[PDB]
């Protein structure tokens, strides 16, 4: 929006690209939607699309094209899929070349080898960030039932961190023992 | 709409809620270690175990976040536990194919 | 401006335009924008068929480029544009061109100056010359090639001239074979070369098609080139081929209309089943002239025959997709484009008679009448000329019908019969008597005499001579088998006598072997006035009850039942109300009548609801007042309304209401009532109930001035009428005997004599023995009131 | 409303105009059809080649004056050609599900070599049109063959 | 020629065939229409898939034909005829989620086909297919999403 | 490929009776947003459309009979409204009080119109005339006539110099303001026309008759661009958008449809009401609109622009 150009965000899931476009019109200014049938505000700056659009627009030229700045593919975890991994592929190859690309993903081993093959598919150098440590860590445990009128028991299993615990996982199979659908 | 703002307390959601959208919640509470994909009714894998895990944390209203694991009908099995809750999530492969 | 300009937005462009030329007045660029930007609007404009649109764009377009040609005059494609702008009108109609050129332009700077067509088109050539001189460039040369094609295409057409256009043609030619040799690799050169070539004033086939071919294979993706050859290709019988090439044409570009339309032409030709549709498909894309008279051909062809109306080809296309306004505002865009061709005219008019939108089938037909005098004078102008006359006859001017069928032979059935129609309409009726006469003469189809007979039978009765009517009408009976026309007539004249003893004869006979009549209301009504002749007035609502419980749908029954429940045995108001509510419910179309009737049977019920709002009579008179303020009936439902809910609010002691306004209701009652065309007895009944219901109303809410000065005017119209005096006795002597006083017996006397005057009405003699009872007479008083009641009862 | 003896008299004794006889029907009228396929004929113009773009000084750039030049790429369409170049289209259109239209280069292709040097102005290369006469079309087998015909100017 | 000679209330429900994707079965109380416009459908499928295995494709004309289950039939056929939402969720066995979604899925292919018969040169499947659009969408199936306006 | 068209608010129960009409103006500079309707009673009732619904702001009554038509105007605070009480009297819609009472019965005035500069307030008669009063400054300067039957739908195109009328038997007039002499007469429709309405920048005619098509003519000449048939019962009224693309059209088949010009095509069709709606009307920068129904309903949509 500074530099006057337009940006297309894609997602891939239609129920998840509409509480985007509510979040992303109330943070700042017009942020058209494109699905099937809406076309809510066909002339706006972010228009948010599912990628079966955007690939129907390629083909075509359709005239927004040449005034894209950046293409912002949401979840690119979704190529691995077997009936839309396609998709993404036939929208990756048909960008022209004026059109800068990024790929938000979900901490994959193989980002150096996927990286590569879109930087040399064009010819512009592509930068990989990669991330750990997710904020505020989580505890795994494990609840198993005992006393169902107050006492509840949790065992810790997995910690804040990573580091496995046995002892947690032989103390609730051995509490289990002791003991020995709907109702329970 | 209602869980964004606190006002309600129990979701009893499914995948299309793992999925489609976000709204952290503090607890996350599983049922079971096993779906039925495809009719073979396999174990759940690493890769999607880590996404339900993650949207457990908020962000500095709590410390942390727990997630409950809530085995109820026989023992944990440990042995696939393991592969279960750490492992690395997935390759990257390539679904190439011809359409008309 | 010019950014804008480009994607569209012609309006936005022009207003900036205009605001940086309000500032700055010699700014070059601005005036070339704002020229192209009318230009194109002008194209725009004629991609439709609004020609007088694109004439004024035009004009407006050359009022810019000559002012911004006075600055700076050594630039070439101002020159060109110009000449572009002069050129586009070319197919336009003329005598729709009349363009307002000054200055510059016309060589020497005088004043403003007027162009037709050919001078403006000549205009063009001269511009475009200009502009090639000072920069030679291929795509002037093209245009300056096209120019001179146009210019000679405009003035054959017009039959002008012949052999003397030859030396235009070879400078056209000569031009385009310059512009080709100067750069051969544009396809939209070599087809303009093979479109020219092929003019019907030089005739070589041979280049037409090697310059198609050579355009086809510069550029593979040409529409018009494939197009092309199937013109030519299908012009000299070669459907097969032809048809290739347009599919051709097609594939590479599904949208393009020549295509489409060469398509319908060569079904046509071969006969195949879906050429309707197919001409239904290029009407819908962008509007040709062929495919519009394609397209109403086909929808008049089909309505005539009458074997169709269960095919499905009939019912869904024709009324399930509008065909017929679709038509009809088809050949209004091609008629006005053409304006030389008859047969469109008559079309036009055939399909304006179906939508019922006479007057412009008048005109339609007015005109193919000048168009067709001088060029064949068969049969044709004949068919006109009585289709003419008789729908002229049929919305008034009668004259002019009768004017119009006397320059025709009338040697033929049609032209008799319409004759004697427009004359019984004016009057005259032994001229229609003869005139049907002679049609009778020459008839066969036997129905058709039937029906003339019948029409001799109504003309004759309007002279009286009744007797001759009803012997007509059994001559006409003793044929084969009975029409179901002359049986309703011969009922009808039974009622216009009296004594109905034929008349149920008739009926009967109707009834017995005669089934094809489907209307099942006219029925009813006759046999419901039968019983009414006698007197009877209870069977009749008995009767319509029957033929209710017959056919529980069909509205208007139920609608009628309400009607003659209201008139006849009113005593059965509930069941009115809901025979009215009912007719309501089943439809829309029928809120007008239903709605009166059951707001009068609400009227004549009284108050015996449940005091529920939204369903007294007051609500329902209103809502029918809303449907249609046409009618005269509405309105006095309207007063008595108005009148019954004082009475009864009176009653409850809340509030009176609804206090002045009876002066207008009864204004609106008589104008209404001054634009129907025949019930006379039921006007004057209506017009003279509202006079005393308002002088009434006047009276009792107090206002006894404007009630006395209303009874004055309408008594110096004409002598007196025994009923309207007593009403203004009754205004008179409303102030007295108000406050107790004592009368004299000569104004007792007067007034005796007055009721006396008017008499067989039981309300007049009541209120004079309720002045007795006033003044004091009790067994005077008790006399009068048995009186009334010996009159009611009688 | 009327009393019904009156109604039905004005119903049915007023005139004969509601007789069947007098209706739209029972006249069965023909037209004739004219075809005339030589309309069809479409002629397009060339575009034009010349601006008005503006000057520049090459210091402390102003607009010192207008000056006409040549366009350079014109004769490319929306429909015939793939770069950013090509006019922007019919006008205001839905934006995807348009077949007849090309997509703008994929990115990792150029695909442009040529130089064509000649850049004449009288280029005119004395085509002959009366010798040998071309007529197939591209794609059929046979086309049509027309007879010959048989049997350079100057203005101000 | 198999669908433009249907009604516009019928080609909604042979097309609602192809969208589903819910546990199939045929039907009982159908009307002839249908149960030979389904007959139409399968052997059209029938053809294609013959002609697709008979190239070097491998996919057996069962796989190909059995994608077409039909089974939401009844429903939608009762839906555009003007029957409220209650209704349906008694008539059978299916989540109303399920339901709905269809729907929605069938209005989005009832309005491409509009763009098509337009194209081909069908002015009888246009007027049928912007009926049986405009008589399928009309309420809660169809109801305006909250965050969106 | 269309916009998202949905409801926005429902009042559930106005008045008591039908709603007959309903006027939407932005009129003030600022953000007054204020909606008067009239229905078949003497109420007035003077809504206000705040933020997300509506508010009931005044109750203004002072008639004796049901209101046939409401008007408001765009540059002062004022309303006029008439009825089959044979009164015009026009309220202040600023202290929900009447300014004046001009007598005219069912023979001098059926449906009201303001000016574009809110100045004349022209009414159509019952023997054919159509008369212009004076807001603010008396009655009855002068009287348009045109030899023709009842006339029912007065419009004005907003920018002055053109009126059209509509009558019963379907022939329209179109007057212009300049010399009051008739340019030309169309000849329109076979059955009443009840409703009219000039586009803005006032090139472009479109009725809306009684037999369920809706003409669309053109001003300046009797070129008519075609007919749009869609509906299957009356036609009631006919709203234009404010940018020459759109319009809206309520027909007496419980359904409000909104057409667009430029293909003549049904866009979107409104299924929401249960009796014929009456009345539609757009608001400033269009993008909602009102239905007033004749069940006791104010339905405003929202039509995204």
């Amino acid at each position: 929006q500074k530099h006057m150009t337009r940006t297309i965000y894609t997602s891939p899931i239609k129920a998840l690209s509409n509480q985007k476009f509510r979040d992303f019109r109330n943070t700042f200014g017009d942020v058209g939607l494109l699905t099937g049938d809406v076309q809510l505000h066909p002339e706006a700056s972010c228009l948010i699309m599912t990628t079966e659009i955007l690939r129907s627009m390629l083909y075509s030229g359709s005239d927004v094209i040449r005034d894209l700045e950046w293409v912002i593919f949401d979840e690119v975890h979704y190529i691995n899929d077997v009936e839309r991994g396609v998709v993404w592929e036939e929208v990756l190859i048909m960008l022209p070349d004026h059109v800068s690309i990024i790929l938000l993903s979900a901490t994959v081993p193989n980002a150096l080898e996927f990286a590569d093959w879109i930087g040399r598919l064009k010819r512009r150098q592509i930068y990989v960030i990669s991330t750990v440590t997710r904020p505020v860590p989580l505890e795994h445990y494990l609840f198993t039932g005992n006393s169902s009128k107050t006492q509840g028991e949790l065992f810790l299993l997995l910690d804040s961190r990573g580091a496995f615990h046995t002892k947690g996982y032989y103390a609730a199979v051995e509490a289990k023992k002791e003991r020995m659908g709907p109702a329970q | 709409m209602l869980f964004s703002r606190g006002l309600v307390k129990v979701l009893f959601a499914t995948e299309t809620f793992a999925m489609g959208v976000n709204m952290p919640a503090r607890t996350v509470v599983f049922d079971s270690m096993r779906k039925h994909d495809g009719s073979t009714f396999r174990d759940l894998l690493p890769g999607e175990y880590v996404q339900m895990a993650g949207r457990a944390g908020r962000r500095g209203l709590d410390p942390t976040g727990t997630v409950i694991l809530l085995c109820k009908g026989r023992v944990p099995e440990m042995a696939d536990l393991h592969r279960m809750m750490m492992g690395k999530p997935s390759q990257l492969q390539s679904q190439f194919r011809l359409t008309y | 401006a010019a950014i804008q300009q480009i994607l569209g937005k012609y309006k936005e462009a022009v207003a900036q335009y205009q605001m940086i030329i309000k500032k700055k007045e010699d700014y070059v660029p601005a005036l070339k924008g704002l020229g192209e930007c009318h230009l194109m609007m002008a194209k725009a404009a004629l991609v439709d068929y609004l020609d007088g649109k694109a004439v004024d764009y035009i004009e407006k377009a050359l009022e810019y480029f000559t002012c911004a040609l006075q600055h700076r005059a050594d630039v070439s494609c101002l020159w060109k544009l110009a000449g572009d702008a002069c050129t586009c009108l070319y197919a336009v109609a003329p005598s729709k061109v009349n363009v307002h050129v000054l200055g510059v332009l016309l060589g020497q700077k005088e004043g403003k100056q007027v162009l037709k067509k050919n001078e403006l088109l000549h205009l063009g050539g001269r511009c475009y010359g200009r502009a090639l001189k000072l920069m030679s460039t291929s795509n002037t040369w093209c245009d300056l090639g096209i120019n001179y094609y146009r210019q000679a295409q405009h003035l054959a057409e017009t039959g002008s001239n012949m052999n003397d256009l030859k030396e235009l043609l070879e400078k056209s030619l000569h031009c385009l074979k310059k512009a080709v040799r100067l750069d051969s690799n544009n396809h939209l050169y070599w087809n303009a070369l093979g479109v020219v070539a092929c003019y019907s004033g030089i005739g070589n086939y041979a280049l037409a098609q090697h310059c198609f071919i050579k355009s086809i294979q510069s550029e593979q993706i040409n529409a018009v080139a494939w197009t092309n050859l199937g013109v030519l290709y299908l012009t000299n019988e070669n459907i097969e081929q032809a048809h290739e090439a347009f599919k051709m044409a097609q594939s590479l570009d599904p949208s393009y209309l020549m295509c489409w339309i060469g398509q319908a032409l060569i079904a046509e030709a071969v006969g195949s089943y879906d050429t309707m549709d197919l001409f239904r498909h290029t009407t819908e894309l962008n509007m040709h002239t062929e495919g519009a008279l394609g397209y109403a051909y086909w929808v008049c062809t089909t309505l005539q025959d009458k074997s169709n109306r269960e095919t499905e080809l009939y019912q869904y296309n024709i009324l399930q997709m509008n065909a017929i306004p679709a038509a009809q505002v088809i050949l209004n865009k091609y008629v006005e484009r053409i304006q030389n061709y008859a047969p469109a005219f008559t079309m036009l008019g055939y399909l304006n008679e179906h939508l019922q939108l006479k007057k412009e089938a008048a005109n339609a037909y007015q005109r193919a009448i000048l168009l067709l005098q001088t060029a064949e004078d068969q049969d044709t102008y004949n068919v006109a000329i009585r289709n003419y006359g008789r729908l002229l006859c049929s919305t008034g001017e009668y004259d002019k019908a009768i004017q119009a069928f006397k320059s025709t032979p009338l040697e033929v059935l049609e032209d008799i019969i319409g004759f004697a129609l427009a004359l019984f309409m004016k009057g005259l009726y032994k001229e229609s008597s003869k005139a049907y006469e002679r049609a009778l003469s020459i008839v066969e189809s036997e129905q058709d005499k039937a029906h003339i007979l019948t029409a001799l039978a109504i003309t004759e009765y309007k002279q009286g001579k009744t007797d001759v009517a009803k012997t007509l009408l059994f001559k006409c009976s003793i044929l084969k088998e009975p029409t179901t026309e002359s049986l309703q007539a011969l009922c009808a004249l039974g009622l216009a006598m009296q004594d109905a003893t034929l008349s149920k004869a008739a009926l009967n006979e109707l009834l017995k072997h005669i089934k094809h009549k489907d209307s099942n209301y006219q029925r009813c009504l006759l046999t419901s006035a039968i019983y009414a002749l006698q007197g009877r007035s209870v069977a009749v609502q008995k009767q319509i009850s029957k033929a209710v419980h017959s056919n529980p749908g069909d509205p208007a029954l139920w609608s009628l039942l309400s009607r003659v429940v209201a008139q006849y045995a009113q005593r059965n108001a509930k069941g009115g109300v809901v025979a009215g509510n009912v007719a309501h419910i089943l439809d829309s179309n029928h809120g007008k009548k239903a709605l009166l009737y059951t707001a009068v049977n609400q009227l004549a019920m009284g108050s015996s609801s449940a005091e529920d709002e939204k369903n007294t009579a007051l609500k329902t008179i209103q809502k029918a007042a809303l449907l249609s303020p046409g009618d005269p009936a509405i309105w006095a439902g309207l007063m008595a309304a108005c009148h019954a809910d004082d009475k009864l609010a009176l009653v409850n002691n809340t509030q009176p209401k609804r206090i002045d306004l009876y002066l207008a209701l009864l204004s609106a009652v008589s104008a209404s009532i001054k634009d129907e065309k025949f019930f006379e007895n039921y006007n004057q009944s209506l017009e003279k109930w509202s006079l005393s219901q308002a002088v009434t109303g006047l009276i009792d809410t107090g206002r006894i001035s404007e009630a006395e000065t209303l009874c004055t005017k309408n008594l110096k119209s004409n002598p007196d009428q025994p009923a309207v005096i007593l009403l203004l006795r009754q205004v008179q002597c409303k102030p007295l005997l108000e406050s107790q006083k004592p009368l004299p017996d000569a104004v007792l006397e007067e007034l005796q004599k007055t009721v006396m005057s008017n008499s067989t009405s039981v309300p007049a003699w009541q209120w004079l023995a309720h002045v007795y009872q006033s003044q004091g007479m009790m067994r005077a008083a008790e006399m009068c009131y048995r009186k009334s009641l010996q009159l009611a009862s009688q | 409303a009327p009393d019904l003896q009156q109604e039905a008299e004005q119903l049915f004794l007023s005139s004969p105009a509601w007789l069947p006889l007098h209706g739209v029907e029972h006249s069965a009228r023909k037209w004739q059809r004219k075809t005339d396929p030589w309309s069809l004929l479409a002629v397009l113009g060339a575009p034009v080649p010349s601006d008005l773009q503006a000057q520049r000084h090459p210091t402390t750039g102003q607009i010192l004056g207008y000056k006409e030049v040549l366009l350079e790429n014109t004769n490319l369409s929306a429909t015939t050609s793939l770069s950013l170049r090509r006019p922007p289209g019919p006008a205001s259109q839905s934006l995807w599900g348009n077949p007849t239209q090309y997509p703008f280069w994929p990115g990792g292709m150029d695909e442009p070599t040529i130089t064509d040097l000649n850049t004449r102005e009288e280029a005119e290369e004395e085509i002959d049109f009366e010798k040998d006469l071309l007529t197939i079309p591209p794609g059929f087998k046979k086309g049509m063959d027309f007879a010959p015909k048989d049997c350079a100017p100057g203005l101000l | 020629n198999a669908l433009s000679t249907l009604r516009p209330e019928e080609i909604a429900a042979l097309l609602s065939g192809l969208v589903c994707q819910s546990p199939g079965d045929a039907g009982d109380q159908l009307p002839n229409t249908l149960k030979q416009g389904i007959e139409r459908v399968r052997a059209v499928a029938k053809r294609i898939g013959e002609v697709q295995v008979a190239c070097g494709l491998n996919q057996t004309v069962e796989e190909f034909v059995g994608e077409l289950n039909f089974g939401l039939v009844e429903v939608v056929y009762e839906w555009a005829r003007g029957m409220p939402f209650s209704e349906l969720a008694g008539l059978s066995g299916t989540p109303e989620g399920l339901v709905v979604r269809c729907i929605q899925r069938l209005a989005e292919m009832c309005r491409s086909l509009r763009g098509a018969a337009r194209l081909v040169g069908e002015p009888v499947l246009g007027a049928k297919m912007e009926t049986a659009a405009t008589l399928l969408r009309r309420d809660i199936v169809f109801a305006a999403s909250l965050y969106t306006q | 490929m269309t916009n998202q068209y949905g409801i926005l608010f429902k009042q559930e129960q106005a008045h008591d009776d039908a709603i007959w009409s309903v006027a939407w103006g932005t009129n003030k500079k600022e953000n007054s947003e204020t909606v008067v309707t009239g229905s078949l009673d003497d109420l007035v009732k003077v809504w206000k459309w705040r933020d997300e619904r509506l508010d009931l702001q005044w109750s203004l009554e002072g008639h004796q009979l049901g209101v046939v038509s409401v008007d408001i105007s765009h540059t002062l605070p004022i309303a006029a409204s008439s009825s089959l009480d044979a009164h015009i009297r026009l309220w202040d819609l600023e202290n929900g009080k009447q300014i004046k009472s001009i007598d005219a019965g069912p023979v001098d005035a059926w449906t009201l119109a303001f000016s574009p500069d809110s100045q004349y307030l022209a009414t159509g008669t019952h023997v054919g005339k159509v008369n212009i009063f004076g807001v603010e400054s008396g009655k009855k300067e002068y009287s348009l006539d045109t030899r023709g039957k009842f006339i029912l739908s007065i419009a004005y195109s907003p920018d002055g110099k053109y009126l059209a009328s509509g009558a019963i038997d379907g022939i329209i007039n179109i007057f212009d303001i300049a010399t009051g002499k008739l340019l030309h007469t169309l000849e329109g429709h076979a059955m009443p026309i009840r409703s009219l309405t000039f586009s803005p920048d006032s090139q472009l005619l479109v009725t809306a008759s009684d037999d369920g098509y809706i003409k669309i003519y053109d001003v300046q000449h009797a070129n008519l661009a075609g007919t749009l048939s869609g509906h299957a019962s009356w036609v009631l009224n006919v709203a234009f958008c404010p940018d020459d693309t759109h319009f809206v059209s309520s027909s007496s088949d419980k359904s409000v449809k909104v057409w667009d010009v430029g293909t003549r095509t049904c866009v979107h069709t409104f299924f929401d009401h249960q009796d014929q709606v009456w009345g539609v009307k757009y608001n400033g920068n269009g993008s909602k609109i009102v239905s007033v129904g004749d069940d006791q309903e104010i339905h405003i949509y929202d039509c995204p622009i």
